């Protein structure tokens, strides 16, 4: 039956990041793939304690001028590797490291990341700190094996006289999902992109 | 239920918690309560005499990140580490995770209802996505126990302290 | 091959069933592990009970919303699973909110938190679709019903085929010994049955 | 296992040349295919004394104006053949000689060069001078059989009034690699694109 | 054929597994030669020993960093293969730096450069993950250990399963004849075992 | 090891090098040392009496471009050509190639440790990517020998000159 | 006592527990 199979419940391509920057008369992205930047998919995902999946990612640019068919580079940076300082950096050239160049007027770029962790599944919650021993600065529940790298993006042709904003929208279709240990539903607004805290507050349903 | 025999790849008896008609509820984190790839099993019973009334929901939740009201700030050491001494539920109805107590039955759950049974037992097979955790600094399962209906019955000197006794064995634990 | 583009292309369609091009040419994924609590269908989740706010009335707070005190009706449950009401905060009412319309049977399970020496008979009765609310026990006695004696059976269960209500009244008054108070309480719980189906996805309004 | 097979260790498409020139109110490229113009791939390649491979090459243009969809010509020139003098030269027409014309707005051009030497593999190091006898001007280790030709490129439509820079980026995916005689790792910065000299200097690891 | 473009196109993806169009229509390549020292996997390389800077201390220079003088601890080796430390300049520590995380066992081999008439017993002991450093020989004697007598066995070898340290102490003092000086030296060496695996590429920070 | 019998498609004995406790190390280039598709083999031993201490790493490196410190300038004739007289390592720790001595064991290597053995032998099959080099102007292999641990033992008149004797045969050489 | 060799006697089920002593300090309760 339809979206009752869990792969079909979850497999709707979520707009997980939505952002902009200008070029005018810095300005590069570095977002880590964790699905906590958007609240609908946060809840829909949090119904399971562990999931194993490939991620498709699609990148869609858009422009407000003040069309120029620019080259965009997408790069994937793995867990804990070096990340660039600016639009220009040796990291954007990296030899041992996946990247895609695409033109704004082509249909949007797609990539698959295979399941990427040293643990057998993403543990969507984790209540610990470290794999060996803990220091004071090691925050509760931010597990390193869940870091899942980052997608890094820049305009490559940015010398342009013409003045505009690039919007980018990033859609993740988690795909071929295997899931474990369902959870009681998260019935409360989300304060932050790391832990689960809150401030409806004391009565979940109406009278 | 989860259908494993306690498996890898001697019990310990915590001091009895003094329940009362007002009590919110208690939790323990495993392995923290033992002070390790293992099949923990947990065996909890009430010291409740037959006049008494009220009921407990016993639940084991995997990877239970205790949340808090009124700040974005993450929990400290002393809030999450509690050994065998255990911690209180500051808000049982939210299960502290901002999730309804009413839905906590999705996790492996058992009832102590003082008519039918004063005892309940659960098997907690290893759920960690690494094969044998070895550091002191994570807790794969949380055993939680919550008064769904308030303790009652008795009079005067009986003082409503009707204890809960908790027992734990790391059955089939390897190192 | 002509090497330009394939037919059925030059778009991005948000819910597509087509594959995509992988980063990491043959990075072998981290293995599978045979851990319990597998889930394959949302229906395996929605078939598991939840308690429900049978005491949703405006004075109740925290846990008290889930229990009704028995010292005429005790509770009367609006039976739509996805409209606001007691079912709204259950696995039934959370999962199904993600879908257009639903089909198949439910069941309630009640449970009585009393002292062992305490008894009484409650009539439960059910109002099929299009029915009026049973105003008092005489309409419940003529309606489709079960008389729950708390003796023999601390926790009655009642199927709901496929709506008005489930309604439950003090048919006797209560009886209890001198050692146990009238602070006696019912817990109400619900799930879907094996026959349940959910048709077509529509994202939930609670977050 | 993943990038442990040597073809997967090496087969990441390296940005081996990154350059620009203008057209305004000379300006052609002639770069020989040796992977010594970029230091990361220099080291990653130098771990093997001999390699035999096909080379894919991809050419990506980019523009800063001060888009014009120009025709770019790529030409491959073999080892030691004639090479052009300017944007205009009879060599750009050469009958017995591979070349590709592509438009800037098309997805970037690709070519394969088959394994191209009179020796059975590229000898990534060689300590000699000549195949017959040596003159004073014959430099240590610059073996002629390692010359591997050059990729030559020009804008074909360069009459344009509009003023801009063409950037070009050239990506080599050495492909279907067979390798021989591994080496101790090169643990020292590179002074030049020909020999191996240097000036960390006396202690390779920290205290 | 429609002769425009093929599906899954209009991009360049940096690490793709698709083929490409050859220059030189049927130029037959220069032949294969059956020379030794073939390599097929990086693991065949990383399984070969290297010496390691057991004497990384700030006074040591050139070759002296690779030898420890024996006239209480002699050396104590931080055992992470990819973090800074003695292993950082070995085949183990060079190859693995190209990858995200590693798995499988190591082994050390020590070797004693003495005069034939010279002997002594050194305790070696090993500190598994999460352990404290053995402060002196009594904790080494209670720790997992081997007593290396230089008699019978000039060059002991010790496996390391899958971290703290390998540590090595003068359990006896040394003994030597009147004809041989106390300028006696240990060499330390390491490799991965047959069981080793490296997961996922990330370009090395040393160049 | 490389696993060839010396093969294509009479020994020569170089004058003994006077090692010392301070010595950096020595190398020879083949064919240059013979003054030719061939399986060279190299057989090196110490003239060291049993009191002596210290140890040599013996290595044969293919296509070993000797580098230098402090200039981009390539090596001259006289720096790379050395016949049987051989050359010194100006920087053994960099193996002159800017590569760690510690990793030189990737190349076919043998140890002279004066406890276990004063002798070592290596087979150097033909590695050239052309089938039979014929000109005087290239050296497919470099035999290198380096004091990993300094020479020691003896007193006074013994003067620490403890010689190394090197021997070479172009076994199975054809022209 | 909880770390020592022990039995937890609930007075429920079993009004009269029995405990063997092999072959000394104490029995403690």
């Amino acid at each position: 039956t339809a979206e009752c199979l869990v792969e079909n419940f979850l497999g709707r391509s979520a707009l997980v990041c939505m952002r902009s920057f200008e070029y005018k008369n810095k300005n590069f992205f570095i977002w880590t793939l964790n699905t906590r930047e958007l609240v609908q998919i946060r809840r829909k995902m949090e119904l399971f304690t562990y999931l194993r999946f490939d991620t498709e990612i699609t990148i869609v640019p858009t422009l407000r001028l003040f069309l120029p068919n620019l080259t965009l580079q997408a790069m994937y940076v793995p867990t804990g590797a070096r990340k660039p300082s600016s639009q220009d950096s040796f990291e954007w050239q990296s030899a041992c490291n996946p990247s895609v160049f695409f033109k704004i007027n082509d249909p949007p770029a797609r990539l698959t990341i295979p399941f990427m962790s040293i643990n057998s599944a993403y543990a969507n919650f984790y209540d610990g700190f470290a794999g060996f021993e803990k220091k004071a600065t090691v925050l509760y529940g931010i597990n390193p094996a869940n870091t899942m790298g980052n997608l890094c993006l820049r305009v490559v042709n940015s010398y342009q006289p013409v003045q505009y904003t690039l919007t980018v929208r990033v859609y993740m279709k988690p795909k071929h999902i295997k899931a474990w240990a369902p959870r009681a539903p998260r019935t409360m607004p989300y304060t932050n992109i790391l832990n689960n805290n809150y401030a409806a507050p004391t009565a979940i349903v109406s009278h | 239920a989860y259908g494993e025999w306690p498996t890898y790849l001697r019990f310990y008896t915590l001091k009895s918690k003094k329940w009362e008609s007002n009590s919110t509820g208690w939790w323990w984190k495993l392995p923290d309560a033992l002070n390790y790839r293992s099949g923990f099993l947990c065996h909890v019973q009430c010291n409740a005499t037959k006049f008494h009334q009220g009921t407990l929901l016993i639940v084991a939740i995997p990877e239970h990140q205790i949340g808090k009201k009124g700040t974005g700030t993450s929990a400290s050491f002393a809030e999450v580490m509690k050994g065998a001494e255990g911690g209180v539920f500051e808000q049982p109805y939210l299960l502290d995770d901002g999730t309804s107590l009413a839905c906590a039955l999705v996790y492996p759950h058992q009832w102590i209802n003082l008519r039918t049974n004063n005892s309940a037992t659960i098997v907690l097979p290893w759920m960690n996505s690494a094969p044998m955790d070895f550091a002191l600094r994570h807790n794969n399962w949380t055993l939680a126990v919550i008064p769904v209906c308030p303790l009652a019955g008795g009079t005067g000197n009986t003082n409503t302290y009707v204890p809960i006794t908790i027992s734990i064995a790391p059955m089939c634990a390897e190192y | 091959v002509p090497t330009c583009l394939l037919p059925g292309s030059n778009q991005f369609l948000t819910t597509d069933d087509h594959s995509s091009a992988p980063a990491f040419p043959d990075f072998s994924p981290t293995p599978e592990m045979h851990i319990p609590g597998q889930v394959h269908s949302m229906l395996e989740i929605v078939q598991i009970e939840s308690m429900m706010e049978i005491n949703n009335v405006n004075d109740a707070s925290g846990v008290e919303r889930l229990r009704v005190q028995i010292s005429q009706l005790l509770f009367n449950i609006p039976l739509d699973i996805q409209l606001e009401g007691p079912l709204r905060n259950t696995l039934l009412g959370n999962i199904s909110r993600y879908y257009t319309h639903w089909s198949g049977s439910l069941e309630m399970t009640f449970m009585f938190c009393g002292s062992f020496m305490t008894t009484g008979k409650l009539i439960i009765c059910y109002t099929p679709p299009g029915g009026s609310s049973p105003t008092d026990r005489m309409q419940a006695m003529l309606a489709t019903h079960v008389v729950w004696d708390f003796g023999l059976q601390s926790s009655i269960t009642i199927i709901i085929p496929w709506v008005g209500y489930v309604t439950c009244f003090m048919q006797t008054n209560l009886v209890a010994p001198v050692g146990a108070a009238d602070q006696c309480y019912i817990v109400g719980m619900v799930a879907a049955k094996k026959d349940f189906n959910l048709r077509l996805m529509r994202d939930s309004p609670d977050i």
